[PDB]
């Protein structure tokens, strides 16, 4: 149930580029539980704060398309049931 | 319920290039909820992309 949105987020996830869902799961904490600044993101992948930015904007914009987030509808606390909150708002 | 952007590349509908996007505007035409995505599209203010047949720029409509 739980373990399945994870595996189901993480398939919808590896449908983006290396970047792409790099800067979400930094900026999230999907791997480590850990949320990440932009500052903090820019800094590992040696890119501006403001691609950063400019990446995590396009990147939830791409999630919240119905092409990539048909498949999650089905589905606090947890970095993934943040995730889905921001990619659905109030429909968490 | 089939979606057109259910249909190939999810990316076609963030195309780097006119054209591709012309393409992405022209698949959502036939879309049972066009109308409905382009609304909530405006409402949460999509930054980019096409979403209900349309371009989007910082949560505008390109419409020229
Ligand atoms: S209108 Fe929205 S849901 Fe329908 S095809 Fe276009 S993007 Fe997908």
């Amino acid at each position: 149930s739980f373990t399945l949105l994870q595996d189901q987020l993480q398939s919808v996830l590896d449908t983006l580029s290396e970047r792409e869902a790099g800067v979400v799961r930094l900026r999230f904490g999907l791997t480590d539980g850990q949320p990440r600044t932009l500052d903090e993101i820019g800094q590992v992948y040696g890119v501006t704060r403001e691609r950063i930015r400019q990446i995590e904007s396009k990147t939830m914009s791409k999630l919240r398309h119905p092409s990539r987030s048909q498949v999650l509808r089905d589905y606090s606390g947890t970095p993934e049931e943040r995730l889905l909150r921001a990619i659905f708002g109030e429909k968490a | 319920p089939v979606l057109p952007c259910h249909v190939g590349d999810p990316d076609m509908w963030f195309a780097d290039t006119p054209a591709g996007l012309e393409v992405a505007k022209t698949m959502c035409v036939s879309c049972p909820i066009r109308r409905q995505c382009l609304a909530a599209a405006l409402q949460r203010a999509e930054p980019w992309g096409v979403w209900g047949g349309e371009i989007f720029d910082q949560g505008s409509i390109v419409s020229h």
